[PDB]
Formats: C-alpha cells, structure tokens, sequence
C-alpha cells in the first residue's frame, strides 16, 4: 500500500482521509503550425508530465495538462501549464516575434 | 495574467429560422462574418496586463443581404493555436439577437 | 459627447503605440514598407494610438 | 497540422486538388456539440453544396462531405472555395480554396516503316467512339517524335473506345481502334 | 492603445499580388473626433498572398 491510509484511531473514531503527492518532471512534445497560413508559427510543447513523489522519488505519470485546470484541447490532447507558445508574426519587415513561456 | 500576443473574438450573424436548438449550433445563413482584435499590451514578459477588457464585438459591412431575428455564435479565440486559455466558457451562443444592418 | 477631441496616430505593428509618431503629415502617413498577408487572413494588424 | 483559430484544421486545408469521383473530407478538432454548415462556393459565387454535418462528443470527426465529379456542378473544371462556416459553439469562418479538373487521357497512334525510318505526314483523327458514334474532338498532324498525342475528357469505369484513322499521302490509309477502360495509355 | 485587425470581406477572397490599401480613420457619425494627425495609414508596398 502506498496510498495514504484512512485511519481509525480506536472504536468511536470515523475520519478516513487519503492524500497524494505530485511533481511534474517535463515532457516537451512539438505541436506544429506554419507561419504562412496564419501569420504565426507555433511550437507548443505539451504540458510537462506528472510524477508521483514519495520521499523525493519521482516516476513519470505522463502528460499532466489534461488532468489539471487550466487546459485547452488543441489536437484533442489538452495542453495546460508547463508549456511554451513561441509566436512568429512573419511579414515583409522580416519577422516580428513574441513569446509566452506558459 | 500579462498576455504577450493579442487575440480574436470571432463572430458570425445568422438567422434564427436557421437554428438547431438541440445541440446549440445555427444551421445555415450565408450572411456576414467578422471578428475583433483584443489587445491587452504586447508585454515583453511580466508586468503589463489589463484585467477587464470591455469588447463591443464588431460586425458591419452587410448591406445587401437580409436582416431578421438572429442568433450569433461567439468564442474567445487564441491567435491561431496560441497560448492556453480557458477555465471557461470561451464559447458564447446568444439565442436572442436581432440584426440591424 | 462633450468630452472629445482625440488625437489619433495610426502606426505599423513594428512601431510602438504608446509613443505618438514623430512624422505626422497632416492628412495621412506613408508606410512604404512591406507586409505579407497570409491566405485566409483578411486583415492588416495596425495600431490605433490614442491616449 | 495548422490550428486555424484554435480549432485544428485537418481538412480542408488551403490548397487541395481534386479529380473526377474524389472526395472532400471533414475532420477538424472542434469543441463538442458542434455542427459545420459547409458551403462549396463555386467560381460563379454560389453554394452548389450546402449541407450540415455533426461532430462527435470528444472533439473529433471523420466525415465524407461531397463527392466531386460524381454530381452535377462538379463535372467540369474550375476553382471552388469551400468555406467552412463552422456554425458550432465556435464560429470559424475559413475561406479554403480548392481546385478541380476532370480526368483526361492520351491515346496514341504510331506509323513506321521497316526501312528503319518512322513514317510521317499523317492526318491522324481520333474519334470519341464511346458515344456509339465517331464524335471528333481532336485531329492531329503527326509529329516527328512519333507520338500522336491528343487530350480528351475521361471518366472512371467506362470502356472509352476510340477509333484512330490514319490518312496519309505516300502510303496506305489504315484504321485501327483501341479502348481505354479508366485511365490508360492506348498505343498501337 | 489599440491593435485592430482591419476587417474586409474580400481580401482573403481576393487573389495574391502587389496590393495597396488606404486605411482611413473616419467616425461612424455620431462618435467623437479623431486625428490630430495622421488621419490615415497607407501601406504603399503591401503584398497580399491568397
């Protein structure tokens, strides 16, 4: 058992409380869009990757974003925080550019 | 939060005679479509945000095609697969609109 | 509205909108610079400078 | 793929080429409970195909839309704009320009002499003898590259018979015939 | 301080080529004054792509 136990202190007690512990170790995975059909190219690295942490030891429970609000379902896979959208306004001044370290 | 790019409030005028009320989706009407720019600021990272933005969505340039009792779909719309929006709703379907040209 | 007279500069997307244009010819401005507008975009990204 | 306006366009995408009896597909990443009122704007500014399709409760959809070539107002050349007026919960209006041209076939006559020199000087008439009758759509003066190539409309699944008559001054006039069934090079 | 996506109903329906557009600040009348100058912005080396 590695779930937080639900405890009965003695007969008469009734509180039964669980818990879980989480860290995100990254996973970055390119959702790609061009800059000549929308103005703006996009590398969108999807949403880190969960991991449960018991006494400092992490084990990668896969793309977090979907579980954890805020999220937006781009390509049906919800991308959340721990991401980046890099924004390329390409035009005849060369290329203007801005960035959201999400 | 500070939003470094800008984005869109998409918009399309539609007859209410052409409406499917069993799934919230207008069913037809080739009339006019448009959208708004939403600027906060073009912020260079953190420190420039606008919390409330009053957006009076624009549609205009129809003037040879009919008007009636209207339904109009709207949506908070990233710029083309942008940064991650929403704890919802983005999607706003006004069941009661009236068009004036 | 009685509260009125608004200075409006109109400026490209690369030129700041917090700062009024230094050249202001009194009827228009030329931007003899290129833009390349992508297929299904129907728009020119421009700044309406007002304070 | 390109994520036009947040809905992931998988199809249509701007610039798509179609032929006789080929299919327009609708697959886009919508928000659930979305319809797409889909308008094929022909090059005369008219929606020869309006039809309302339903996305599924997940975000996705693979739908067949319109069969181009197999319906009237698609049987001859020219450029359409399929406007997805995605009239869902999310209004996305994308002009997606698309092209079309019918199928076409080259059928070939050849003349030769065993002197080791190909013969020339032929008036070579290819006839559309698919009608049941010799409907002349292209006559050629034979070229010096020894292919008598002529372009004619074609369609899938029909035995398109063609009569090739060679009438030439200096040698014997002769008549052969072929049949292309679907698209093939018919050379004799 | 606006960004405006200037809307037009045929310039995503008009073909690729060397275009020039005159963008005029004119009040939809009933609205306050504009333009202590420029009153316009002209793009004079624009390139549409459709």
């Amino acid at each position: 058992n590695v779930l937080p136990t639900l405890t009965e202190l003695a007969a008469g007690n009734g509180t039964f409380t669980g818990s879980l512990q989480f860290t995100i170790v990254p996973n970055n995975t390119v959702v790609q869009i061009p800059s000549s059909l929308t103005k703006t190219s996009f590398a969108v690295y999807t949403n880190g990757s969960l991991a449960i942490v018991l006494n400092g030891k992490a084990y990668s429970l896969g793309p977090a974003g979907l579980f954890l609000l805020p999220f937006v379902t781009y390509t049906g896979s919800a991308i959340g925080a721990n991401a980046t959208a890099i924004i390329t306004v390409s035009d005849g001044v060369g290329t203007s550019t801005t960035q959201v370290p999400i | 939060l500070p939003y470094p790019q800008e984005f869109q409030i998409q918009a399309f005028v539609y007859e209410a005679s052409q409406f499917n009320v069993h799934t919230g989706s207008p069913t037809a009407a080739p009339v006019y479509f448009s959208y708004s720019a939403v600027r906060a600021y073009p912020a260079l990272g953190i420190g420039t945000s606008v919390p409330n933005l009053l957006v009076y969505v624009q549609l205009q340039g129809i003037s040879n095609l009919p008007a009636g009792k209207y339904v109009i779909v709207l949506s908070a719309v990233p710029f083309a697969g942008g940064p991650v929006l929403s704890e919802y709703p983005a999607q706003l379907i006004f069941t009661n609109v009236t068009l004036t040209q | 509205t009685a509260e009125n007279f608004t200075p409006i500069r109109l400026a490209p997307f690369q030129v700041p909108a917090q700062v009024p244009l230094p050249n202001a010819p009194k009827l228009k401005y030329e931007y003899n610079g290129s833009i390349v507008i992508t297929p299904q975009q129907q728009v020119l990204k421009i700044y309406v400078t007002s304070i | 793929a390109v994520t036009i306006n947040g809905i992931t366009f998988y199809s249509p995408v701007p610039n798509q080429t179609y032929k006789y009896g080929q299919q327009l597909v609708l697959s886009i990443q919508s928000q659930p409970n979305a319809l797409v009122t889909l308008y094929v704007y022909d090059p005369k500014g008219n929606v020869v195909y309006n039809n309302v399709y339903q996305t599924n409760s997940s975000g996705g959809l693979t739908a067949t839309i319109a069969t181009f070539g197999s319906t009237p107002g698609f049987t001859t050349v020219g450029t359409y704009t399929v406007s997805l007026s995605v009239q869902g919960t999310t209004s996305e209006s994308a002009s997606v320009n698309v092209q079309y041209v019918p199928l076409t076939s080259t059928i070939t006559a050849t003349v030769v002499n065993q002197e080791g020199s190909p013969l020339a000087g032929a008036t070579v008439q290819l006839y559309n003898t698919t009608s049941g009758s010799n409907t002349l759509v292209a006559t050629q003066t034979t070229n010096s590259q020894g292919v008598a190539t002529f372009t004619v409309l074609s369609f899938p699944g029909v035995t398109q018979t063609f009569k090739l008559v060679a009438s030439l001054q200096g040698y014997a006039a002769s008549t052969a015939s072929v049949s292309i069934t679907g698209q093939q090079n018919a050379s004799v």
